[PDB]
């Protein structure tokens, strides 16, 4: 099944799944979600927030974190268990 | 990629030509054997790597070498 | 006389099965938001992120470590919009990796049958862009709306 | 010698389908496509996996790899009498022709052609390493 | 069309060629040149294929051979009734097997060794045998060693017989092909005369031998005064004085009343609470059924006489719209290919070994052998490893048939070239399946140890944490306890005690079973062996599969069955054979089987095997933790691979020493496996040739050239010690541990 | 211990958010066609 | 000698024939006195006396452990433990030796000579294995007439 005039359609390039539907949604839903998702376009800029972002909100509820919360920051709560030979 | 080298003791004896999976070898005139021809490498792109021409090779020690350098998607034997 | 090959070619690597070519599975995965390729790729990308988001607040507030606390809402919300932040770092990633800026889409035109169709926009520097920020604030919306219908509003269900 | 060109009009053997075949390779990098004409309608071994009614006349089939057309080539060669030749097809639609390039099968020597990777020494004689440090040429490519 | 075709003196029986070696290849005819010609010599000694194209010759080699194995296995029981007669305490054991171990082996007092021929009980000093030979003996009704002794010569006749047919179908009158491809005649005689009439001269044996002395024997008669098996079919008033329904004589069976043989033939269920093991009521009417159903099955394919099944026609109309032309040509793949059928039958012989295995430690069928555990584990352990062998060798003859007797003209359209046309899928798919099930299962257990690491047993999968409980298995085995009162009427009890009915059955005062426990741990060990299998299965079909061609290695067919490679190239294309795949899924046999015996030997030993003292009190070995220990791997490692080995290391200086021995010779075997896994051909070949030059400086130099092992032979060497040193690990441990606590 | 709230930022960061950094500018710099 | 003290005056070495022969009289304890396993035991316990009062003539040293150590620098009391059977070893392990090279001499010049190696001449190895009795002086005897090694320019060497 060679054809010469139309490769894509000879070597597999299909879009098996697709659809050329151009619209489904209404005017409404479209423009609410582009204003709020517009600052999280660019790539270069959405990896500067995240890593800047991620950073910070990992070390504030590592912080804040209380003795029920977390076990790191609740200690003993008991004597120390002594080893051998006294140590 | 791979990079074959014949060498000047080969017999003419054709089955390093007969084992390549690749179709990298080719029998050219030669007037160093009794049977006057000589394996050749030009399409040496197209080298998988697999020394079944070294297997395949009655010389002692081996005429057709196949020395494994640069690998590329012809030598790595994928089809994705 | 069931099984085909893929649009007729046996030398593709796949078949025409009923779990592929079906009246009701290629109706599905034709309408799913990842196999749309004429609408914009920011708002078929907030449907991605609403899913993901959504189902994600279920296995990390009933399995996770803080599951037997009255934290349980917090612990596990946050901790599942905590994988949408990850996953957006890793869409952000391998669109930078795989496309570059002001080049063409690696995608498929032609579609099942001989008609020609226009190239998918998402396989791009800048579809993939707007795809990752959809995913970005679907997920977190996705996440929140989940984290409000079970530990705000707390509808009642066997499990939760 | 001429080169044979593709003719794209000639059709496939009769195969149910291999999922052995053509994947995305074929779409942006190469595929090859080997071409051979045929005395009768046989049942051949396809080298992707599985078995093809192949045509009473001339034959195409579609392959990902050089070497799936060297083992189906020889395969036609010796348990069949046929003669075969394959190509290398780019996605810009440039058809390569490759095997046999002088028209005559590797094996047999050609007028033609000439050495090319000959070196006249032996693998004893070849240079050391030490004696090679920091430079393009290697102990075999002189 | 169904007939004898033999012919008469194919080969002259002559010693010329027991003096050629290589005599069976033309390679190896020549005469030996190399150090690996003795290999191969070998590894071509079996395979017949390789030697002649004529598939007749083939398979009067294959008939001979199997005449060769059945006088290897007639020798062998002969040996082991010898050892029943003459050095054994089988008469000892028989008086009262409580108290004296089954022992069947005396050693000479040569080197200190007399120390193994330990104190087993009833005045006797021996190896104490766990084969189950004493408690099969004691099912077939076996009274004195002279039935043990005349069963030996009877055996070593029977073996000087398979001897005699196979020299006889070799070089006096052979088969011809034709007769070898009636293979409905063959499946006729084996259903109906070989499986059919076995089961029905057995149920004969259970009837008149073992069922009135085994009633004897629970009745506590001593077995010297108990009347010998002759007896009972002379004085058939004795045999009605323990069953009345003898008292009619053959009557009620040609006039249909077989209610009225309702005394001895029975449908009871359960274990004897006097022994431990099967009813033989149920066993003679077990035997009696499955009798009167392998011979009305062996009456069902057609061969010379008009009515029958061609099975060509039952594959040929088996065809669907989801395989278009499937089952057509399978006939003549299991007709003119011995791997094709090699290969089903060696499947379905290991699959019915696990079967075996499964099918005795929980319907235990002879008299004092669940009380016995050393015999129910290496039972159990045996039954498993040989099932393991004989399906990785199903998919490895599976695999040689692609490579060498799979014909793609003959094979279009059917099941067998729909499956290599979406190979892909399946091993994708089935690898999808392991990395799910890896993860599932033993992913689970490492939260489980880093949980109970980190101080959390509230975060683990336990009985007590996230439970995990087997629904499905927990709703099996009660469907299987409460099956009498409404599914399945006629039944006295249940099918085994290990369903739930009660009946603590105390034999000796040590359990023989009781209801077995279905938890967390019973879930996650199930898992690991679910996805232990899966990916033996994942090698095995990716070797059978992958056998004819790849995308790596399209010529693959041509390179053939045990080649090692292709070479460095396209990457590297090691251990790209089918026999390379057979090679791993020995392996993965290794590791789904050992987990097997190891949920096995401590599953029982924590929840079945133990002791009951006054007022119905069950301690068992272990007593409850695999509920909380065999979730983690740690407790793997301490509750079963260190408390449990504290009798395989300090048996030195008595009688399980040898065990001791084998123990840490296993553990050498095995790190001597790694020698040759982890090493490759060329190194050792240079390292031979500086011995070869030592040689050389001191004139020693052989003729035939030190070799190193080939690349398919270093892997098998190494794949060999490794099976052998952990298989016999596990082998001593098990018969160190459960003799010492049983 | 002097301060205890740093094991509560620093094992975080260089526990997750570095291998974040490093790994995601790896892979970015791994795969650049250049 | 190196803090041993000899074993016929060792009281260790005498505890382990006490707890030797105890351990082996309560396995007699189980059996009929004329009974056919106790005649193992009671062979048992005279093969263990034998030995201790092997052990102790020898002038074997003794550690601490009551266990006989072996003094293998070549003492002129212990030569008996390495000198002694180390050369009776020795003149057995070059009889091996010997005839096996004296084998591939004799069959090196034959017709076929790998032939000879799988089918060990019987006749032509038993004439020798008589003639590695005298070895000491048939290697020497080769070694000072040049025979027994052979020179470097006949000898397959690998190259640099
Ligand atoms: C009713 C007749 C009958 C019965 C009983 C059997 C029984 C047997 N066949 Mg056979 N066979 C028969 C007819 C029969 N065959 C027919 C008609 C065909 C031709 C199409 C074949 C061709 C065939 C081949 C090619 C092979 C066998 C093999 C086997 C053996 C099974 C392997 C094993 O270990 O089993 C358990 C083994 C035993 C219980 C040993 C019993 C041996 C005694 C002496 C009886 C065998 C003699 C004879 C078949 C029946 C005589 C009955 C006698 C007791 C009165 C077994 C001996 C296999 C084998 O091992 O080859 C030797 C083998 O692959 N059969
Ligand atoms: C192949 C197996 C086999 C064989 C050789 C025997 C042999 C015998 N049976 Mg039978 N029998 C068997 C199966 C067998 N039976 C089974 C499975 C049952 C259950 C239906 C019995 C139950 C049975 C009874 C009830 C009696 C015999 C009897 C007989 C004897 C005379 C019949 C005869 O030889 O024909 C003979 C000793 C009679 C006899 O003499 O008893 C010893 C007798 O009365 N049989
Ligand atoms: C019904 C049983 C059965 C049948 C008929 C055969 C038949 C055959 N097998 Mg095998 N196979 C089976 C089951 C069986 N196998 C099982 C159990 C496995 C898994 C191990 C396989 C895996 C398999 C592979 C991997 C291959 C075969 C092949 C062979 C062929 C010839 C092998 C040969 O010459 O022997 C050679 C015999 C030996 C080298 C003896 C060594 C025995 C083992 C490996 C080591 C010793 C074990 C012993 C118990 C330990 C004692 C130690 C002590 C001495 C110190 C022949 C067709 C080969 C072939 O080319 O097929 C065409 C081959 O490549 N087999
Ligand atoms: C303990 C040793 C060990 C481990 C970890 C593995 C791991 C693996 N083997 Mg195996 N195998 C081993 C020894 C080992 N093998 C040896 C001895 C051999 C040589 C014979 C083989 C050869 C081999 C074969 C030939 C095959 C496997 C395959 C696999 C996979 C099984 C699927 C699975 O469990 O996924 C889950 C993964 C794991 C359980 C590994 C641990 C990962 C943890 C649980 C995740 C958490 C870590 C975290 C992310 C870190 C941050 C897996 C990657 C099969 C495969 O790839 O297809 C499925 C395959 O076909 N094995
Ligand atoms: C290579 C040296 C070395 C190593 C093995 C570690 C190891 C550790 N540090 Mg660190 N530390 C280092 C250097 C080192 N330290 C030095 C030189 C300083 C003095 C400024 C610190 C100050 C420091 C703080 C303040 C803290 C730790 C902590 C920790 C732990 C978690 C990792 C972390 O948060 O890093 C944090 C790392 C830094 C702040 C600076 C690291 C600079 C090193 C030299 C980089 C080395 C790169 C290496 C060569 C590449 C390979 C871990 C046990 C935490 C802890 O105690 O856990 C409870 C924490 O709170 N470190
Ligand atoms: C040093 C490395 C590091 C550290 C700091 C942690 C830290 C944590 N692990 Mg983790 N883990 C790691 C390595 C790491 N992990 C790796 C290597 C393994 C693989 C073997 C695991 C596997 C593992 C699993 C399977 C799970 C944990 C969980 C946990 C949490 C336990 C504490 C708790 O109860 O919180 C309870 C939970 C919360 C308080 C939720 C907080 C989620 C925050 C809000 C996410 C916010 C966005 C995030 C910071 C974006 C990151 C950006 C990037 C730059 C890093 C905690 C967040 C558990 C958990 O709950 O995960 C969240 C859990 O289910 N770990
Ligand atoms: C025919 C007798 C013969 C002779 C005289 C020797 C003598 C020699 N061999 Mg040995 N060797 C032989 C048989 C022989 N070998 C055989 C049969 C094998 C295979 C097992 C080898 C394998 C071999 C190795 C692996 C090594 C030697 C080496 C040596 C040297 C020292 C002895 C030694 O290492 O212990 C003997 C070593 C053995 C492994 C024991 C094999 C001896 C067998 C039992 C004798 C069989 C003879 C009988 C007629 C058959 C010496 C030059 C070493 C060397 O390179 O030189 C310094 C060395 O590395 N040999
Ligand atoms: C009963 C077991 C013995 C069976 C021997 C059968 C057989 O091979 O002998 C039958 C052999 C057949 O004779 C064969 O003849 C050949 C030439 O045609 C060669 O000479 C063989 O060496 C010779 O064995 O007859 C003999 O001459 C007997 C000697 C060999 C048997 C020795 C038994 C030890
Ligand atoms: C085990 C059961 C799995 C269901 C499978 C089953 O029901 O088979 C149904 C289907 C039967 O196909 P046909 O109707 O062609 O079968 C006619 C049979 O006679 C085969 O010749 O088998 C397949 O197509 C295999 C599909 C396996 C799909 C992957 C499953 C793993
Ligand atoms: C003799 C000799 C010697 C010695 C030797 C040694 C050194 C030893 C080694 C050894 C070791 C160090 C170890 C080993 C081990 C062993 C084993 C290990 C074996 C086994 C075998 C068998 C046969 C097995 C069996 C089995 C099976 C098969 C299965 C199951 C289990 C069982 C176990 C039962 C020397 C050289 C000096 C000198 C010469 C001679
Ligand atoms: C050790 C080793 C060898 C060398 C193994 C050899 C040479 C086998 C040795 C067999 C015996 C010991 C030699 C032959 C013995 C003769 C029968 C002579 C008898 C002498 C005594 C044994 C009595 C390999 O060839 C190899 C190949 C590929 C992967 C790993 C390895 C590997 O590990
Ligand atoms: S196989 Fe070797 S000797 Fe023969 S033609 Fe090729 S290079 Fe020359």
């Amino acid at each position: 099944y060679f054809d010469l005039g139309e490769i894509d359609n000879t070597t597999g390039n299909w879009d098996l799944y697709g659809n050329d539907d151009p619209n489904r949604y209404n005017g409404f839903q479209n423009k609410f979600f582009e204003t709020f998702a517009g600052a999280f376009t660019k790539r270069g800029l959405l990896l500067k927030f995240l890593v800047l972002g991620g950073a910070t909100t990992i070390g504030y509820l590592g912080s804040t974190s209380s003795g029920d919360l977390l076990a790191i920051k609740n200690g003993p709560k008991q004597a120390p268990i002594m080893g051998p030979r006294g140590r | 990629a791979h990079s074959v080298k014949i060498y000047d003791t080969c017999i003419g004896c054709t089955q390093c030509v007969r084992a390549c999976p690749t179709d990298v070898l080719e029998m050219v005139p030669w007037d160093g054997c009794k049977a006057s021809q000589i394996a050749s490498a030009p399409r040496t792109e197209d080298c998988v790597g697999c020394k079944r021409c070294e297997s395949a090779c009655p010389t002692d020690f081996l005429s057709v070498r196949v020395y494994l350098g640069a690998e590329t998607t012809r030598s790595m034997g994928l089809a994705y | 006389q069931v099984i085909e090959p893929l649009n007729g070619d046996p030398f593709i690597g796949g078949l025409e099965t009923p779990v592929t070519s079906s009246p009701l599975i290629a109706w599905y995965l034709s309408n799913l938001p990842a196999y749309r390729t004429a609408v914009a790729p920011l708002l078929r990308g907030v449907e991605i992120g609403l899913a993901h988001g959504y189902l994600l607040v279920g296995p990390f507030v009933l399995a996770g470590p803080l599951r037997n606390s009255a934290v349980r809402g917090e612990a596990g919300s946050l901790a599942a919009a905590g994988l949408v932040a990850i996953l957006t770092m890793c869409l952000t990633i391998y669109g930078i990796a795989s496309f570059k800026e002001g080049e063409a889409s690696k995608a498929p035109s032609l579609t099942l049958t001989g008609r020609q169709k226009a190239a998918d926009k998402l396989q791009t520097a800048e579809g993939w862009a707007g795809f990752t920020g959809g995913f970005f604030f679907g997920g977190l919306s996705g996440v929140a709306w989940a984290y409000i219908l079970l530990y705000v509003l707390n509808l009642p269900y066997p499990v939760k | 010698f001429t080169p044979p060109t593709l003719n794209a009009d000639t059709p496939a053997p009769i195969f149910g389908g291999s999922t052995g075949g053509l994947l995305r390779k074929a779409q942006v990098e190469e595929f090859y496509v080997i071409t051979w004409e045929s005395p009768k309608e046989q049942i051949f071994e396809m080298p992707t996996g599985g078995a093809a009614i192949m045509r009473s006349g001339p034959n195409l089939l579609k392959l990902a790899r050089k070497e799936q057309c060297l083992a189906l080539g020889a395969r036609l060669r010796t348990k069949f009498k046929i003669q075969y030749q394959f190509y290398r097809v780019f996605p810009n639609g440039e058809v390569q022709y490759l095997h046999p390039k002088d028209g005559v099968y590797p094996e047999k020597v050609n007028a033609g052609r000439t050495a090319v990777g000959v070196n006249n020494r032996s693998i004893g004689q070849n240079a050391n390493p030490a004696e090679l440090k920091f430079a393009h040429k290697q102990a075999y490519d002189l | 069309e169904v007939k004898i075709m033999v012919e008469k003196d194919p080969v002259k029986t002559s010693f010329e060629k027991w003096a050629k070696p290589g005599h069976f290849s033309r390679t190896l005819a020549k005469g030996p040149n190399t150090t690996t010609w003795i290999w191969n010599l070998h590894a071509d000694a079996h395979d017949f294929d390789s030697h002649t194209n004529d598939l007749e010759e083939i398979s009067r080699k294959v008939f001979s051979a199997h005449f060769g194995q059945l006088a290897v296995i007639f020798i062998w029981l002969s040996g082991m009734y010898f050892h029943g007669a003459r050095f054994s305490n089988y008469e000892a054991w028989l008086s009262d097997p409580t108290h004296i171990k089954p022992s069947a082996q005396v050693v000479w007092p040569i080197v200190g060794q007399k120390i193994l021929n330990g104190d087993v009980g009833g005045g006797f000093q021996g190896i104490q045998i766990t084969s189950g030979f004493f408690q099969l003996w004691r099912a077939s009704g076996i009274t004195s060693e002279l039935q043990l002794y005349t069963t030996a010569i009877g055996g070593l006749i029977f073996a000087a017989l398979m001897l005699f047919a196979g020299w006889f179908h070799y070089h006096k009158a052979a088969p011809k092909l034709a007769w070898f491809q009636n293979v409905e005649s063959m499946l006729n005689h084996h259903l109906a005369g070989l499986l059919g009439l076995g089961s029905l001269a057995w149920a004969g044996h259970q009837v008149h031998v073992s069922l009135p002395i085994n009633r004897l024997l629970d009745a506590g008669v001593d077995p010297k005064e108990i009347p010998l098996p002759h007896e009972f079919i002379l004085n058939r008033d004795l045999l009605a004085q323990l069953y009345p329904s003898f008292s009619k004589g053959l009557t009620p069976f040609f006039t249909l009343n077989w209610s009225e043989y309702s005394d001895f033939l029975t449908f009871r269920g359960g274990l004897n609470p006097v022994t431990g093991g099967l009813w033989l009521t149920d066993t003679a009417h077990h035997h009696l059924a499955i009798a009167v159903l392998f011979l009305v099955a062996g009456h069902m394919y057609r061969t010379n006489f008009g009515i029958g099944h061609s099975m060509k026609e039952i594959l040929e109309a088996h065809k669907g719209p989801f395989t278009g032309e499937g089952h057509k040509g399978l006939y003549e793949i299991l007709t003119t290919s011995w791997h094709a059928q090699l290969a089903i039958n060696l499947a379905m012989l290991g699959s019915l070994t696990i079967i075996v295995a499964h099918h005795m430690y929980a319907m235990p069928p002879y008299p004092y052998l669940a009380t016995d555990y050393a015999t129910q584990l290496s039972l159990f352990t045996h039954h498993m490893w040989i099932g393991g062998f004989l399906v990785v060798g199903a998919a490895a003859h599976a695999a040689i048939f692609m490579v060498r007797d799979y014909d793609p003209t003959t094979q279009y359209n059917n099941l067998l070239d729909r499956v290599l046309r979406h190979r892909d899928a399946i091993i994708s798919h089935l690898n999808w399946v392991c990395i799910f099930l890896g993860f599932h299962s033993f992913g689970l257990y490492i939260h489980n140890d880093t949980m109970s690491a980190l101080g959390r047993p509230q975060d683990m999968f336990s009985d007590t944490a996230i439970q995990l409980q087997p629904v499905f298995a927990q709703w099996i085995q009660n469907t299987h306890a409460l099956a009498p009162s409404l599914t399945a009427p006629n039944a006295t009890a249940s099918t085994s005690l290990t369903w739930g009915g009660g009946d603590l059955v105390a034999v000796g005062g040590k359990v023989a079973l009781l209801p077995i426990p279905l938890g967390t741990a019973d879930f996650l060990v199930h898992h690991i062996h679910a996805f232990t299998i899966h990916v033996t299965v994942l090698i095995l079909l990716k070797g059978v599969l992958f056998a004819r061609s790849s995308r790596l290695i399209p010529d693959k067919a041509n390179l053939g069955f045990r080649f090692p490679c292709d070479g460095p190239g396209r990457g590297g294309t090691c251990q790209v054979s089918a026999w390379d795949h057979v090679f791993l899924g020995l392996f993965w046999m290794y590791n789904a089987i050992s987990v097997v015996i190891f949920h096995f030997s401590w599953k029982m030993q924590s929840d079945v095997w133990g002791s009951i003292s006054d007022q119905g009190v069950v301690t068992h070995i272990t007593g409850g933790n695999f509920a909380q220990s065999s979730i983690t791997i740690n407790g793997w490692l301490r509750d079963f691979l260190w408390a449990q080995a504290s009798q395989v290391i300090q048996s030195y200086g008595s009688s399980l020493s040898a065990y001791g021995l084998l123990f840490l010779g296993a553990h050498f075997v095995w790190a001597f496996s790694l020698m040759f896994l982890f090493s490759g051909r060329g190194y050792w070949q240079e390292l031979i040739e500086s011995i070869v030059w030592a040689h050389n400086k001191l004139k020693v130099a052989p003729a035939i050239q030190p070799r190193a092992l080939s690349i398919v032979q270093g892997r098998a060497v190494g794949v060999a010690h490794y099976l052998l040193g952990g298989i016999a690990t596990t082998w001593a441990f098990f018969l160190a541990r459960i003799i010492s606590v049983g | 211990m002097t301060a205890s709230y740093l094991p509560s930022i620093f094992v975080p960061l260089i526990g997750l958010v570095f291998p974040a950094i490093t790994m995601a500018s790896l892979f970015i710099y791994i795969e650049q066609d250049e | 000698v190196a803090g041993l003290t000899p074993c016929k005056e060792s009281k260790g070495f005498a505890k382990r024939q006490k707890q030797e022969i105890k351990k082996l009289e309560g396995r007699l304890k189980l059996y009929a006195p004329d009974s056919a396993p106790a005649l193992a035991i009671n062979a048992t316990i005279e093969k263990t006396k034998r030995r201790f009062e092997f052990y102790g003539n020898q002038g074997l040293l003794c550690g601490t452990d009551g266990l006989p150590h072996l003094i293998v620098d070549g003492d002129q009391a212990h030569l008996g433990e390495f000198v002694y059977p180390g050369l009776v070893f020795l003149y057995i392990a070059g009889w091996i030796g010997w005839v096996g090279r004296a084998y591939l001499i004799d069959v090196r010049t034959s017709k076929k000579p790998t032939e000879k190696e799988i089918i060990i001449d019987v006749p032509l190895a038993l004439r020798i294995m008589s003639k590695g009795l005298t070895w000491p002086v048939a290697a020497i005897g080769e070694l000072r007439s040049g025979k027994l090694v052979e020179k470097s320019s006949n000898i397959t060497v690998s190259p640099r």
